[PDB]
Order: C-alpha cells, then structure tokens, then sequence
RNA sequence: UGCU
C-alpha cells in the first residue's frame, strides 16, 4: 500500500517563478525603494531650517521619481531606451522632482515641480520604459526579450549591485575570545547610532566592555546603577541554580569588597570610568539608557527590560561556560542579506542629508548680510549633487557613509555578457561581508543551513572560492513588516509582561523567554500551543506569511523575526501523514483555476524560514513521509542553482567536476539575446551555429536557455588516438572544423572622442592623406573614407588607423597635432559598423565594431558541459579519423583515462541519453536527483538497432582493420570557452620599458614581458646556472652603465664627480638599473651607500 | 544563427531541408517520422535538424530594414 | 563631397557636412551609421 | 642623526606624465610631500618674521 | 545581417555539379583566374516590400 | 637625418610591439625604445591640476 | 575580473 504521488507536483515551480525567482528579486526592491522608502524618507528629512533669522523653515512635500528621461535636448525632455544609453554612454536616469514650500521674505511661495536630482532608473523596474512591454515593443526599442535586466547604466557601463551578506543585529552572540575565553558580544544597532558591547570572564567575574568606557567594569555595579540595587533580586534574575550561583559568587564578592552599594554610588563610578566626548553621574545615566544597548527601549529611565536583558545574556554566558554550547557564526540562520533597496535608500538619506546641511549652511551664509534682497532657498538648490553622488556611488563602487562610518567597496561590478548564462548566473551572485580578510574556511565551507537557499556546487573557483554564492532556483528574500499585529496577536495569546514579575521565573524549566527581533517580549508557559497558535495565524492570513517563528529548547526562547533580509523557501504543509495539496489541486493549478497566491491563502504552502525549519520537519519525496512530518519538499532539483542547472545528471558526477562546470559556464561561448547585432560592447564572443542541447534540464526549459544556446552537440567517440588526448587534451576532426563546426567570432569596440576646450576650438578628423606620387591613400590611410573615418565592410591590418583625430595644442593659430587610433592586433579585423552619436558637450562620440571570424585551431580550449575541461591536441583529417559501420565518424575524441579518477558517469549517461533522444526523435531529462532512466535509453536504443550500451562495432581508419575493443561513440553537448591561444600568445623582444624603473611593463596590452619571479630565482640558484641567472636579471633586464667615485663612493654623471669636483677616481661599472634606483633612494633616505671599488683581478 | 548547409560529422547537404522539415512541423507529422521521411538514416543529420534553433527570424526582427 | 549616413530609426539617407549638430529629419534620433564602402573586397571561404 | 637639510632626490625617481588630455599632471607622491614641506618653512618663516 | 565571413564560408561550402575533368588546378597565386581553372557564379538579390 | 647616408626618409616603423624611428633608404636604426609607465606606477602618480601645481 |  504505497502512498499516493502527485506527479504534477513540479508545477508548483513554474507558477511560483511567475511572480518570483532569480531576478524578481531586485526589481521589487527597487520598486520599494523608489515608491515608499522614497517617501518615508522625504518625510522624515521633510522640514529644514536654519538657526539665524527664525520663522524661516524650508517644508518638502512630496517627491516624485518621474519616467527616464535625458537632458540631451536644449532644457527639453524626452524618452530615451536603455539601448540608446549603452550606445551613446550615457546614464539611464529619470529627473527626481519634488514639490515644496518656503519663505522669502515672511511670505510663503510654493513651488509644484522642481528637479533636485537624477535617480538611475533600474531595467524592468516599474518606472522602467522596459516593463510591460510585448516582445514585438521590446524589437521596436532594440532591446532583448529573455534579458534578465534589473541592472543599472551609468556611462554606457552595465554594474549589477551584489546582494551583501552580514550578520544580524540586536542578537547575542556567545564565543571564545581570542586567548579563549568564553564570553557574549551584543552588537545594537538602530536607525542612528551602533554599539557593539562584550561582557568576558577572564578572572572568573563578569567585566562589561563598551567602546565609550576607560575600562572594563563589573556587570553588577551596572546592576547597581541601573535601578536594581538588591544583589538578591539580582541573583535571582542571573538564576537560581546552584553552578549558576557559583559561578557569580565572584562577581559579588568583588562588588563588595567595594564601596558601591547604590545606585548613585554605581553611577558616579560609571563616570569616572566614562570616556571624554553631577555631570558625571548624568553622562553615565545617559549612556546606559541610550549609548548601551540601544536596541533595548526605555520608556522613561526604567532600566527593568536592558536589566532583564543583561541577566539572560549572562545566564547564558553562565551556561555556555560548561559544556560547550558554543554559537557559530557561519550558521545562515542568523544571516541577514541587504537588497540594492536597502543601500540606496541608505545612500538617497546620507545625500538628503548632506544637501539640507549645505543649504542650512548656505542659508546661514547669505540670509543675514547679504542685502534687503530676500534670499530663496531655489537660487542655490544644486540640482547636481545628488545626481553625481548616485553615480559616482554605482560607477566607482566604493560606498563612504560617514553619517553610518560605512565604507565599503566592492559593492557594483561590471555585468558580464560572456553569455546568457553568465549573466543570469551574476545577477543572483552574494558577496560576504568578510571579504577576503583571512582564509578562515569556516564561512568559506558549505553549512547544511544552505539547504534549498544557495547554490551548494555553484561557486569560483580560486581564491574567492565560499565567499562568492548563488541563490537557489527557488527562493524568496523577506522585508521589513509593521510588527504591529505581531506583538498584539503575543500580548493577546497570554504572553505575561516581564515588568510584572522578577527574574526568578526566567530560570524555571518550563517558563520559555519570547524574543521579538533581539528584544525581550516576554515569557510564556507551554511554548507548543504558543508556536501552534502561531503557525495557525499565519496560515489563516492574519499575519504576515513572512514572519518567522523558531524555538530552540537548549536555551528555552522562542524568537520571532520580522525584519528583512531573510532568506526563505515554499514548502507543502504536510498533515497527518497526507499533504494539503492533491492532484485536484494542480489541476486546479494547471487549468488556471488558481495560482501559487490562491495556493499560499488556502494554508497549502507556506514560507519557511531557516530558524523555522530547524525546529519543522521536512520531507524529501512522499515515501519518505513518516508521522512525524510538517512539511513536504516541492522538488530535489531546485537544490542547484541557475549555473548548476545546466548539468545533465548532476547527481552522479563529482563535485568538483560541478563547480568547474559552473566556473566554466560563466565563461561558456554562446548567443547573449536578440539585439546581439545592434549591441556594441567592448568584448563580444559569439557562436556561428549554435544547437540546443539534446538532454535539457527543467531548469534549463524554464530559464529559456535552450532559446539562447551556447554550444553545440557533436558525435564525440571516447577513445584514445594518436597519443595526443594524454591528459585532458582532446583531437579535433578537421573535415567537421571545415564544415564550420566550432566557427567562433570575436567583436571588438573601438571608441574615440572629439570633445571640446574651454577655449573655442575642437579636435577634427582630417581626411586621407593622399599620396602626390600615386594619387592614391597610403597604405597606413587606406582603410579611411572621405571624411577620415574608416568605413565598414573593409578589412583592417595591423598599425592601421581608424580615425585620423587631430587635437590643437594651445588648449595666434591653431596649431593641430595627430593622434590617431591605430588598430594593435595580430590578426586582421573587419569594420561591421561606425556608429556616430554627438552628446550634449558638443562632443563627437565614434564606434567602430571590429569583427574577427576565427577557426577552432591546436590551444584553443573546449567543455564539454561536465568539467572535463580540455585544449586542442591535433586535428586529424577525417579520412583518418575512425568510422562506423554507418559511416559516422567522431568529432572530438576525449581521453577515457580521465573518467576514473574523476568518476563522471554523469557524462557517459548524458551522451547515452542523447544518442537514445537523436535516435527515436526526442529529448530526453537530465533533471537532478531523476530524469529519464538508463533502462529506458537502453530500451530505445535495441528498439532502433543500436547497441543497448552505446558501445559500436567500428573500424580503424589508418589501418583499415577492425578494432579488438568497441568505441563509445555519442552525442555530446560541447562548449566553446572564451580562452583563446591567438589572444593567449605573447611574444615579448625589447620594446619600451617603465620611466621609474627601466624594466619591462607588465600586461600583454601594454607590451610587457614575462617576470623571473623569487621562485624563478631560487630554481636558478638551486640548478647552479649562475651566468644565466646573471644574463636574465642584469643584461638583459636593466644593464647599466654608471660612474663611480673610488675616493667619496659616490655615483658621478659623465666620468664626473661633483662632490669632490675630480674626474681622476670616477670609473664605469656596470650595475641593474634598480640597484642604481634602491641606492638612489637610500641616499635620498640619508642611507648613503659607500662603493670602494677595485680591480677584478 | 542560421541552419548550416553541411553537416559537421559526414557533409551530407542538410541547409535544403531546414524548410522541409518546418513544414512537416507544422503538419502532422512528428519530428522522428518527419526526419524519417526526410531521408536521414544515420543519427547525425537527425541530431543537426533537430538540436538547431532558429534565430535568423529573431535578429531580422532587429534588423534595420 | 557630399557625405551620406544612415539614420537609427528612420534608415534614410541623411548628407550633412563637418561641425553639424548630429539628427535625422521627421524624427529626433541621435544615431547616424555609416554606408558601407563602396571598394572591393577579397573573402576566402576557408 | 638630526636633520637640517633634506635630500630630493633627482626627477628620475620622481616620474611626472605630462597628461595632455586635462589640465593636470600625474605626480608621485614625494614631489607633494616636498611641496608641503616647503611651504611650512616658508609659513615658518612668516610667522617668526 | 549574415556576416560576410559566414556568408562566404556557406557558399563555399555549397557544391558544384561541373565536372572536374574538364578543368585544371589553379596555379601558385594568379588570382584573376583563367577560363580553365575557373568558374563564375553571380549572386544579386535585393530584398523589398511586396 | 641619417647618420650614416645623411638621408631624411626617417620613419617610425613599430617592429613586433618595439617602437623605432629607423631610415627607409638603409635601414639604419636612429632612436629605438620608449619609456612609458606602468600601471601599479600609473596608480600612484596621483592627479594633481594645474590650478595647484602652476601657483 | 578571470585563467592555470
Ligand atoms: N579584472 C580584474 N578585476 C579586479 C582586479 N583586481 C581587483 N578587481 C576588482 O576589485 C575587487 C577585488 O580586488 P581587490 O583585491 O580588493 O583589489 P586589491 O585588494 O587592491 O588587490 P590588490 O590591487 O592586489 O591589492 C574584485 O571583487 C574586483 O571587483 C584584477 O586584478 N583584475
Ligand atoms: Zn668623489
Ligand atoms: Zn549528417
Ligand atoms: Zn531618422
Ligand atoms: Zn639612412
């Protein structure tokens, strides 16, 4: 009597990515962002004025973002696309306006609609020009369909904001210090200010650290001095056990061995203690009512929640002390990730801040001496403030708060368009906030708190490897509720207040403490009815699905989170041994008769939390099911992430095969969208004829990939050939290179720009420079039109000029000095298109879009969607490549020795899968953790007369002779990767070298040369080679020729010393060029190095 | 981009059916009757057809004309 | 010499000289091609 | 070991690139340490006159 | 919208049914071509609206 | 001009990524070698504007 | 930022 499986269950996916998923997520914070975070934050800076002159006060409305719009026209507006911004290099941005009224001169002038900034508008956002928008519209504005979008443009540039990954605040957090001892750190942070405070053991007692105090005091004088002044009260709210009063004996003894018995007594000795910004008792008042804790609210100086507080935090210190219950921080639980809606909100604040600072200032400045002329605040409102801080902010990078002492970095990065797939892959990237401080490999190893959240494969590979994670396919990031309903529905439900009792209950085992975001709701006797009373709300509606309610009996609190940032995940609710949903139900689904929000209403699947679902059960398939279970999972597979998704049978492949197949998918070569052609980047690698794979993925179907294919599927035969496959390398067909297979191009921008000077001239192209002997350009001005611009479909050869630019050197007549653009590259390159825009600086912008068609050739790198990763070793014709008893020969021929150190069967049930799919006219599943079987293949494969292995009787091509063993001949979905030998090859002979030190420069681009690193050095010194080690670091790096006095030892210039005036004991000598620098340098340094020279004899 | 004229493993001329092939789409015929109609024995061409997407119509569509 | 391009939108061909603010008549596009050349050119078809 | 003369050193350790494209220079960092700490002994100087 | 090297690359890989017997091979460079080493083939399509 | 012919077919002619102001008659190298900088150095020149460094 |  097995348990009834809903089939269609995996429905529930589509219909939740509808209005969630991968990039719905940064589009509905900036939509928040922009239309009530905006607001409220306009309402809290809304009045603004100044301290001299009173009764003038400057009052904000309502602020309004507006539609995208450019400020290219003479003081005109109009439309502008994202596409049209990329292309001219622009900002897509829309004119922030806001409605205000002030007083002049006593008399109130309103003011309907004024622009004070530009706020980048993000793509498919609801302002957005690109949001709801047809397919056919999208082609009209030259923008593609299936883009992702939710990325910003500034200066033609696309920078996507990561999501940060931080650690929640208003929490404690016990843990060993750096010696090891066991203490508690709380960090409280509110909307203005943000304390972290420690409380250690280091002698047995509990010291209390703050970064406002001299030094560390006792927790009981704080005690004392914040109300509860009876040690009694006290140990009964540290807690009635006997270890418990063990442990704090100490802490009392030391308090009174002291003087300190009252509260006026503790705080004058606060004071004493307190830092430099009675007196002294006030200050410490003040800072132990708002600086400590801040997180703990006092309704008038009544210290009884922070006492409470602090009695908890050192019960569970106290605890942890024995065994050892230490927290982690690498638990995800207590992780919180900010949305791009969070910084600039933050961001839009600190600059409304700053300008009503400026304008207060500027007020103050003009108002009172300027003359009887009354000042307004329009004739100094900066309308560019804002709108450089926004861009600099997006473009640069680096975020500076000083208002937060926020600086960040790292926090925008340029979108890759390596493919589709990279894309989508970036956009859903999270950057930790630890930023590669110390290789810890805590937080850098995978928790099982990423469970259904992050991507466990999906990570880069190199040193940012656990730092840099991607979201799962299917899961939701919560935002900041009202909290208001919450703590009325827990006052209501019995919750006793914590004034009204001491804290003596707080140790009983069955009275559990309730937190709500860090602070101390209460208590509460029989937690389950509490938690199931809860759970039964939510369901209902009354409270928001997004609030999360978790129990952890070790400690006996319950918490319940509302604040935004948490990662959560749909789950089935599982009753009695019998899910809520059923067949009936997607139907119902599948129909259309409702959706994934009728689903959520009618308690059928609802929002789980990590903290939740580490006190919930949850099960995998419906078999697993046993009575003890709450929860159902919707699907295995939406474990990986968008760039593991692509694997065909990830399940039984190696992990480390999977995340170099997600690392090298991020690379992978393909299509990026419909308007490819009109798009112009500074880099582009694009696919001749691009195939959808043959074993697709349901991830793969609903991120549309197979839409935008970025590979191609070759009858790949694992064998070894030629011994030129030895390790990972693999032999290419050159009959199948011929008939355009692999067939890659490269297109490359070239920008130039005529802007113009102060003075009234402007850089001009000058036309070709034709030859009086033939008539004709030369050979340099070949490729140039009439007009010194070189016109497309012509080829382009190495030191060619593009556009003949001419800049005058004063800023009586000009005088124009050439500084054309020649083309660097070793191969020849063809012009597509010149693309010509003027911006609103009279300035000339011009692109020129070079193309490269290249072949598959022996370097070049090739994947074969599984991480075996390979270069190409020999091209072999085809005549010599093997054939079948068809007549089919391979391909690529892989190297079999790789499958059993790397135990990639996924591989070889991928290629059987496709040779069952091209032979019976389908496509089979390669879905994780299912899919299509391997009986099934095989099935198909004796029904079409194939081998039930794939394994085929073939025939040597070069000796004609039948082979001892079979081939394993295939379809197999390979991709081309971006790394090239043609770009790859350098060749460095003299060339130039650097001003500072005349060495080599570094990049290719540049024309650098290799560096004989220490390494280098030390293998040379260890072989003995000493002349060769001589010739690469003196002569043929930075060989020298000096003067150097044999009487002072000081460097001389042309065989003269000017220090003793004689040129009878200045000699040559041949030295490096930075040992001439270090010494240089050193006796700038007052290190003057004395060089006694004499014979080599 | 656009359907090749050979095919990379054998070469047999594969461009001159693209059209066939979209028209036995949309008649009734199923993708392994139609590539079975269409004359493709061996694997190879079958897998060239039917793993190759159409995207000419879709850069026509953003085409300047 | 007459100079010709080619609007974004409107794909008309559009002659003006050098120093000229960069538009297009009956519409208000700030993108302007260039024609491709007039010149012989060699392909392979390797 | 007490300063009253301080070495600048020649422009070869002092790279300057001549940034045609702005109105302004590249320079190291030693030439505005220089820079400052010539105009403190001429505000020195100032100041005792 | 082809780019002129696929475009080349597809014509080159479309087949002729002349017969090779009656022709020669092309010698070292001579790119003109002569009338036995060589054969001709004009493609002029101009797309427009119906 | 030349040194050697005392020509004045003086052209700089870039071979394989080495700058050189070589004679076109016989080939007599003049000048070869430039001094560029490099980008960690091209990160610490520090901008300063004329407005400051000219006074 | 990617690559080994
Ligand atoms: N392509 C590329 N991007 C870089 C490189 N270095 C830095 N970035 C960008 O800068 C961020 C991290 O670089 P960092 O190592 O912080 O830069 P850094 O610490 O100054 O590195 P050093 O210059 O070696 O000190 C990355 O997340 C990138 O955003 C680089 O070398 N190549
Ligand atoms: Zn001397
Ligand atoms: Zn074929
Ligand atoms: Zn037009
Ligand atoms: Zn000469």
């Amino acid at each position: 009597a097995p348990i009834p499986t809903v089939e269609e269950k995996w429905r529930l996916l589509p219909a939740f990515l509808k209005v969630k998923g991968l990039v719905k997520q940064h589009i509905d914070s900036f939509n928040y962002f922009i239309n009530v975070e905006i607001k409220k934050i306009m309402k809290a800076n809304e009045k603004v004025t100044s301290d001299a002159d009173p009764m003038w006060y400057l009052k904000y409305l309502n602020i309004y973002v507006g539609l995208p719009d450019v400020e290219e026209s003479f003081n005109v507006t109009r439309p502008v696309s994202p596409h049209e911004c990329r292309l001219r290099d622009m900002t897509y941005s829309a004119p922030i306006t806001v409605d205000i009224e002030y007083t002049r001169g006593s008399q109130r002038i309103i003011r309907n609609a004024l622009p004070i900034g530009r706020m980048p508008i993000m793509l498919r956002s609801s302002n957005c020009v690109l949001t709801g928008k047809t397919p056919a519209e999208f082609a009209k504005l030259n923008e593609c369909p299936l883009d992702p979008g939710g990325y910003f443009i500034v200066k033609g540039v696309e920078k996507v904001i990561l999501i940060q990954e931080q650690l929640s605040k208003n929490r404690i957090i016990v843990e060993a210090d750096r010696k090891g001892a066991v203490g508690a750190s709380v960090t409280s942070s509110t909307h203005e200010k943000k304390s972290r405070t420690n409380m250690a053991v280091k002698q047995g007692r509990f010291y209390l650290r703050h970064n406002t105090l001299s030094e560390d005091i006792p927790i009981v004088i704080i005690f004392k001095a914040m109300g509860v002044e009876s040690d009694q009260e006290i140990v009964q709210m540290i807690g009635t056990e006997e270890h418990v009063m063990a442990a704090f004996g100490p802490s009392l003894e030391e308090c009174q061995k002291a003087q300190i018995f009252t509260q006026m007594q503790a705080l004058k000795y606060i004071g004493n203690k307190v830092r430099r910004q009675k007196t002294k008792i006030e200050e410490a008042r003040e800072l132990l009512a708002s600086t400590i804790l801040t997180h703990v609210p006092v309704k008038e100086f009544n210290f009884r929640a922070k006492c409470i507080y602090t009695a908890v935090m050192v019960r569970r210190v106290i605890l942890a002390q024995g065994d050892n219950k230490v927290d982690d921080r690498d638990y995800y639980g207590n992780k919180r990730l900010e949305l791009a809606g969070q910084l600039l909100s933050l961001l839009f604040e600190d600059l409304f801040k700053k300008f009503n600072s400026e304008m207060k200032k500027i007020a103050d400045q003009v108002i009172p001496k300027q003359r009887a002329a009354q000042f307004d605040v329009v004739k100094h409102m900066r309308q560019d403030q804002i709108t450089n801080g926004m861009v600099n902010a997006i473009s640069t990078g680096n975020w500076s708060l000083k208002r937060f002492k926020m600086d960040r970095q790292g926090v925008t990065q340029v979108l890759s368009r390596l493919s589709y797939i990279s894309a989508l892959g970036m956009m859903t990237r999270i950057s930790s906030q630890f930023e590669k401080t110390r290789k810890v490999s805590g937080p850098r190893s995978l928790q099982p708190s990423q469970w259904g959240m992050l991507c466990p494969s999906d990570t880069p590979e190199g040193e940012a490897c656990g730092l840099v994670k991607n979201l799962a396919l299917m899961t939701h990031i919560t935002t900041d509720m009202e909290d208001g309903p919450i703590v009325k529905l827990a006052s209501n439900l019995g919750v006793e207040d914590v004034n009204l009792l001491c804290g003596e209950e707080l140790s009983y085992p069955n009275v559990f403490l309730v937190f709500l975001n860090g602070n101390i709701l209460g208590v509460i006797r029989d937690h389950k009815k509490l938690v199931n009373t809860f759970r039964l709300m939510r369901r209902a509606g009354y409270i928001n699905e997004f609030v999360s309610i978790s129990t952890n009996l070790t400690d006996r609190c319950v918490y319940i989170s509302s604040d935004g940032g948490r990662l959560c995940r749909p789950y089935i609710i599982v009753k009695k041994q019998k899910p809520a949903v059923t067949n009936k139900h997607m139907e119902e689904l599948a129909q259309g008769y409702r959706n994934f929000e009728d689903f959520l209403h009618e308690s059928l699947v609802e929002y789980l939390d990590v903290n939740e679902e580490n006190d919930c059960n949850i099960a995998l398939y419906e078999h697993t099911i046993n009575k003890d279970t709450t929860h159902l999972e919707i699907e295995p597979f939406t474990l990986l992430g968008v760039c593991a998704g692509l694997i065909p049978y990830p399940h039984h492949n190696q992990s480390p095969r999977n995340t170099y197949q997600c690392a090298m998918g991020k690379q992978a070569m393909g299509t990026i969208g419909y308007n490819q052609r009109n798009r112009i980047d500074t880099l582009m690698y694009l696919l001749a004829y691009p195939q959808k794979p043959m074993v697709k993925t349901k991830t793969i179907e609903l991120i549309e990939f197979e839409k935008l294919p970025a590979g191609q599927n070759a009858t790949v035969a694992v064998m070894s050939y030629s011994g030129y496959d030895i390790e990972d390398a693999l032999v290419l067909n050159k009959a199948s290179l011929d008939r355009g297979f692999g067939r890659c191009l490269v297109y490359k921008n070239a920008k130039c720009t005529l802007k113009r000077y102060t003075n009234q001239t402007f850089d001009k192209v000058m036309g070709p420079m034709l030859d009086a002997a033939t008539r004709k350009p030369i050979w340099r001005h070949e490729i140039l039109d009439a007009d010194g611009i070189c016109s497309p479909g012509e080829k382009v050869e190495n030191k060619q000029v593009l556009v003949n630019k001419s800049m005058p050197t004063v800023t009586q007549q000009p005088q124009y000095k050439d500084v054309p653009i020649t083309y660097k590259g070793a191969t020849d390159s063809y012009i597509e298109k010149v693309m010509i825009s003027s911006n609103a600086e009279d300035a000339f912008l011009i692109k020129m879009l070079l193309r490269q068609t290249r072949r598959p050739e022996i370097g070049d790198k090739f994947s074969s969607r599984h991480g075996q990763k390979g270069v190409c070793g020999l091209i072999v014709p085809q005549e010599d490549m093997p054939f079948c008893d068809s007549g089919i020969c391979p391909d690529i021929i892989m190297n079999p020795h790789g499958f059993p150190s790397r135990m990639t069967v996924g591989k070889l049930i991928e290629l059987l899968a496709g040779k069952a799919g091209v032979l019976d006219g389908r496509f089979h599943y390669g879905t994780a953790f299912g899919g299509s079987k391997v009986k099934d293949v095989c099935e198909d494969l004796v029904r079409h007369g194939y081998n039930y292995l794939g394994k085929d009787y073939v025939t040597s091509g070069i000796t004609g002779e039948p082979l001892e063993a079979y081939i394993y001949f295939g379809p197999v979905y390979y991709q081309k990767l971006k790394h090239m030998v043609l770009d790859k090859m350098h060749a460095r002979a003299r060339g130039p070298r650097a001003v500072l030190t005349r060495q080599p420069t570094e990049g290719r681009s540049r024309d650098g040369g290799l560096r004989l690193g220490e390494m280098e050095r030390d293998c040379l010194i260890g072989y003995g080679a000493s002349m060769l080690l001589l010739e690469r670091l003196m002569i043929s790096s930075d060989a020298f020729e000096v003067d150097v006095c044999g009487q002072c030892g000081l460097l001389g210039y042309s065989g003269w010393c000017h220090y003793c005036k004689s040129s009878c004991h200045v000699s040559s000598l041949r030295i490096p060029y930075a040992c001439k620098l270090l010494f240089q340098e050193l006796q700038s340094m007052n290190i003057i190095p004395r060089l006694k020279l004499s014979k080599y004899n | 981009m656009i359907i090749p004229v050979r095919c990379f493993t054998c070469g047999k001329i594969v461009g001159n059916k693209w059209e066939a092939y979209l028209g036995l789409l949309q008649a009734e015929y199923t993708e392994g009757d139609a590539l079975d109609a269409l004359g493709l024995k061996r694997y190879c061409c079958r897998r060239m057809l039917l793993a190759h997407v159409d995207l000419i119509e879709k850069l026509l569509n953003y085409a300047p004309l | 010499q007459p100079m010709i391009y080619i609007c974004g939108e409107c794909h008309t061909e559009n002659e003006i000289k050098s120093r000229d603010p960069i538009r297009c008549r009956e519409c208000g596009y700030r993108i302007m091609y260039k024609k491709r050349t007039k010149r012989l050119v060699v392909f392979d078809a390797r | 070991l007490i300063l009253t003369r301080l070495l600048v050193p020649p422009l070869c350790i002092r790279p300057s690139v001549v940034s045609d494209l702005k109105s302004g220079t590249n320079e190291d960092d030693l030439t505005m340490k220089l820079t400052e700490i010539i105009f403190l002994n001429d505000v020195i100087k100032k100041h005792r006159i | 919208i082809v780019q002129d090297e696929i475009l080349a690359h597809r014509l080159g890989l479309i087949p002729i049914h002349a017969d090779p017997r009656l022709f020669e091979y092309r010698n070292q460079g001579d790119e003109e071509g002569t009338e036995i080493d060589t054969l001709q083939f004009r493609l002029q399509v101009r797309c427009t609206r119906n | 001009r030349c040194p050697d012919c005392g020509s004045t077919e003086l052209v700089e002619d870039s071979h394989y990524s080495q700058s050189q102001l070589v004679c076109s008659d016989c080939g007599c190298v003049v000048t070869e070698g430039v001094l560029t900088t490099t980008f960690s150095d091209e990160g610490n020149l520090r901008e300063v504007t004329y407005s400051r460094s000219t006074g």
